[PDB]
């Protein structure tokens, strides 16, 4: 779960 | 995650566990 | 393109180093060892030298910031799974595009080799545990190094040829090159190990977070079982301050200064070595202890655990593989990943590995 854009 | 509701359950947790 | 020979695969793919020169590339011998919400993992035999490569599949066009691709082209380490080459092509969802990663394949992991001794009942020779934990920290320094923190740290990560002992980090679908200054999201690495940092809520933590997840791995080896299981934050966080014991205040703000003015009751901590078994080696306790701080600046570096006495066995020039075998690679450290800490060389190098 990366960082949202 | 509010910090204020974390504590809270987080500091009834350690307390039933507490010795 | 598909043409018969069993079905090659002929794909346009780029290779991970250098220039993008893409070139031909076939393969066969297609075969699914693993799937998730990411996308699908194959297995395939490249047609023209038949090694096995593993190609992960997925979807790098989505909400969430898709830096998998972009960090891997930058890595070449002996512990980080190689990019051999990368393409794109249509995936199960009609129009949609999907990046495909072909990268070394390795058979085991950390995990599975774990799980094993687990249902055995018997436990992990602490010649593994110090071969693997070695090269996983010499794969985060060399991360580190560049700025980027792989942010999910975890056995299932870290991939193993059991013949050669040599560990391979992988899944950097969730690492990210830290900014000092710029927020990041707090629910970045997995169940039993999160840092306490990541578990308040923390959006400005640093590349320590690595280190945690490795002191966890470290426990989880000694143990047989999760240091700090539990579904929920608070459930792990209980988990935590059971054996470390409460934070203090310092500690705390240290992670988190939104919490610092709340009273958690105070819960003594539970001695290391009552934790472990008591035929655990002192000098993996005291590691253990220097991994799992609350501050995160408390934590040793991954080139400073290296360095740690429980690694000296490595360090033995007699020292051999339990199957009869030399050991892997462990002290051709390049000037980059020395950067942090050039003078650990004088331990790092053991006096023999230099010609
Ligand atoms: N190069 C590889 N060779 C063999 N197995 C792999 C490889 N990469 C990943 N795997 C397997 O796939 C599983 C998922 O890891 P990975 O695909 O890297 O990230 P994610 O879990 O996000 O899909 C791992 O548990 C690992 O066993
Ligand atoms: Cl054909
Ligand atoms: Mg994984
Ligand atoms: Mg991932």
């Amino acid at each position: 779960a990366p960082d949202l854009s | 995650v509010e910090p204020q509701k974390f504590a809270e359950e987080l500091i009834h947790r350690l307390e039933a566990v507490q010795r | 393109k598909v043409s018969r020979d069993s079905k090659v695969t002929t794909v346009v793919a780029t290779p991970g180093q250098g220039p993008d020169r893409p070139q031909e590339v076939s393969y066969t011998d297609t075969k699914v060892i693993g799937n998730g919400s990411f996308g699908v993992v194959y297995q395939a035999k490249l047609c023209d030298s038949g090694e096995l490569v593993a190609i992960k599949k997925v979807l790098q066009d989505k909400r969430f910031k898709n830096r998998e691709l972009q960090i891997m082209r930058k890595l070449d380490h002996c512990n980080i799974v190689r990019l051999r080459y990368f393409f794109y092509s249509s995936g199960e969802k009609k129009d949609e595009v999907y990046l495909n990663l072909v990268l070394d394949y390795v058979p085991e992991t950390v995990y599975r080799v774990a799980r094993h001794y687990s249902r055995a009942k018997q436990t992990l020779p602490v010649i593994y545990v110090k071969l693997y934990m070695y090269q996983l920290f010499r794969s985060l320094a060399y991360i580190h190094s560049f700025g980027i923190c792989h942010r999910d740290i975890k056995p299932q990560n870290l991939l193993l040829d059991p013949d050669t002992a040599v560990l391979k980090l992988c899944d950097f679908g969730s690492a990210k090159q830290l900014v000092r200054g710029e927020p990041n999201v707090s629910y970045i690495c997995s169940r039993y190990y999160r840092a306490p940092e990541l578990i308040f809520g923390a959006t400005d933590y640093t590349s320590s977070i690595d280190v945690w997840s490795a002191g966890c791995v470290l426990a989880e080896l000694l143990l047989g079982q999760p240091i700090f299981p539990g579904d929920s934050g608070v459930d792990q966080l209980v988990e935590i301050i059971k054996v470390l014991g409460t934070p203090t205040r310092e500690q705390i703000r240290e992670m988190n200064p939104n919490y610092t003015e709340f009273k958690f009751p105070q819960i003594k901590a539970h001695p290391w070595t009552k934790v472990f078994r008591p035929r655990t080696p002192p000098e993996a306790i005291a590691l253990c202890s220097r991994l799992l701080e609350y501050t995160p600046t408390a934590r040793l570096t991954p080139l400073e655990a290296c360095a740690h006495s429980f690694f000296d066995e490595l360090r033995d020039p007699n020292v051999k593989l339990p199957n009869g075998r030399d050991t892997p690679a462990l002290f051709n450290f390049t000037t980059q990943e020395l950067s942090s800490n050039p003078p650990l060389a004088t331990i790092l190098i053991p006096p023999h590995a230099r010609h």
